[PDB]
């Protein structure tokens, strides 16, 4: 077999959207509040994350099918998946040598050290860093990566989804494009799809873990005041 | 709610 | 006549509090989101202002008498007067030569040019800049300045004040300490008190003007998202 | 409301 027009189209659509929402130069980082190497790295990281949410939203809008859902479902999907999509897209800048998120320069190289001073314990960072590596290893293709993100985001099983049938349809089409791609255009990728979907499962664990920690943070004004409106809104639990 | 998300989500 | 113990005390209390809440080095500015010389100067200035609100709050807590009011009245007083107290304390860094707010370096020198790109029209900036100069000219003493701020903040005529009698008492004591000071320890200051109180009146006009403009801004998500939780909260009209 | 103001206003 081989990918069809509609399928290649979907890939081009996604990959191009990813490009249009992922600045490989990391030039925008200078605009965030300076990283300070007691939650010293919270302001910068809060800005980095808020920035990421913005890109995630723009990426979504460009997923064929996402645009036609009810704002309620788009929001439902966003709020629920945002954090994971961010952990996913963040791997594209994760290094194995120094085991960190290198983003342009040394002042934007986040080591396990820095990442701590952001208000998050290792109960989160540990599984996250493991996810980052297990994923890095898969040495995916831009299309398998861009697809995995789209799939993840179009998961109907998120608290809030109304039309968990149309959202179910879209994702299945996406799941295929991937499954197919890994088949036709991906040599030595016989056990990949499995591992990839498996990653979506790891993300859920990380999602849950972050939610608890974040909830703990948001209840402390001296900290919540350090966040951004966008972050407070998306990560906040307002039905 | 979700003032922002709405604006960002609109064309 | 001459100032009394209780009066000098109040001054020492205020002046020391001002010192403990006004960093003459402006070292904290490097922590704000970088100034970018379409509301380009909003992120930085929003951080500068949020930072200022924090100091204003700490200054307040140190005003003898403020600490014993009901949180509701303290909040009422803060939300209502904050903006003015900020415009007041900001003069302490206003220059006549370059007609700007110089704060440490050239990257923190806010010219009438910059100040525009913060989302505010000249209908505000104009009166503000005029206030800044008319005030600068008074060449006040640290004690007349620190006092004017305390007085301003302890104005009972603010929408929300419950006990507008105790707050009335405190301010009158403050109004005197000043009136007295300008008398005893201030040569050539015969028409000062009058002019000073007159300034409190100009502030009201600026307060009103800013409120309208800010209200306009806060209704635009693409802009409100640029603000800080603290600013949204204090400048926001939630009863 | 005024989550923050409260915290900041307390000792
Ligand atoms: C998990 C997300 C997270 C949330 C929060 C808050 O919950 C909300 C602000 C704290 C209250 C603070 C810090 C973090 C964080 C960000 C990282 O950035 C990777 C970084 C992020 C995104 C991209 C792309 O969008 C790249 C580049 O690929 C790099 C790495 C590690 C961490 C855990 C400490
Ligand atoms: C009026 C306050 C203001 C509000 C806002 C917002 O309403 C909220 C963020 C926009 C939505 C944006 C910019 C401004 C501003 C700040 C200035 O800072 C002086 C500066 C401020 C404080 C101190 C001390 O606290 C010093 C040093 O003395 C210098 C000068 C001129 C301006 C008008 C454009």
């Amino acid at each position: 077999h081989m990918l069809s027009d509609e399928q290649m189209q979907i890939i081009n659509s996604l990959v191009e959207a990813h490009h249009k929402t992922y600045d490989d130069s990391y030039s925008d980082f200078v605009r965030f509040r300076p990283p300070v190497r007691r939650l010293s790295m919270l302001p910068h990281l809060a800005d980095l994350v808020s920035y990421s949410i913005q890109k995630v939203i723009g990426f979504a809008k460009m997923i064929p099918g996402f645009r036609d859902l009810t704002a309620e479902d788009q929001i439902a999907l966003l709020k629920s998946s945002a954090i994971e999509i961010i952990m996913l897209r963040s791997n594209q800048s994760f290094s194995l040598e120094d085991m960190s998120w290198s983003c342009g320069g040394p002042d934007f190289k986040y080591c396990i050290n820095d990442v701590t001073k952001a208000g998050h314990t290792l109960e989160l960072l540990e599984p996250l860093v493991k996810f980052q590596v297990g994923l890095k290893k898969l040495k995916l293709h831009e299309e398998e990566h861009v697809l995995l993100m789209a799939i993840c985001l179009l998961s109907p099983d998120r608290p809030g989804v109304q039309d968990h049938v149309r959202i179910e349809a879209l994702q299945d089409r996406l799941c295929d494009v991937l499954q197919a791609y890994i088949r036709i255009q991906h040599p030595g990728g016989r056990l990949l799809y499995a591992k990839m979907i498996q990653k979506l499962a790891d993300l859920r664990s990380l999602n849950e873990e972050h939610s608890k920690q974040y909830r703990s943070l948001s209840f402390q004004p001296e900290h919540s005041m350090q966040l951004t409106p966008l972050v407070l809104e998306v990560f906040g639990s307002e039905v | 709610r979700h003032k922002i998300l709405h604006r960002l989500l609109q064309e």
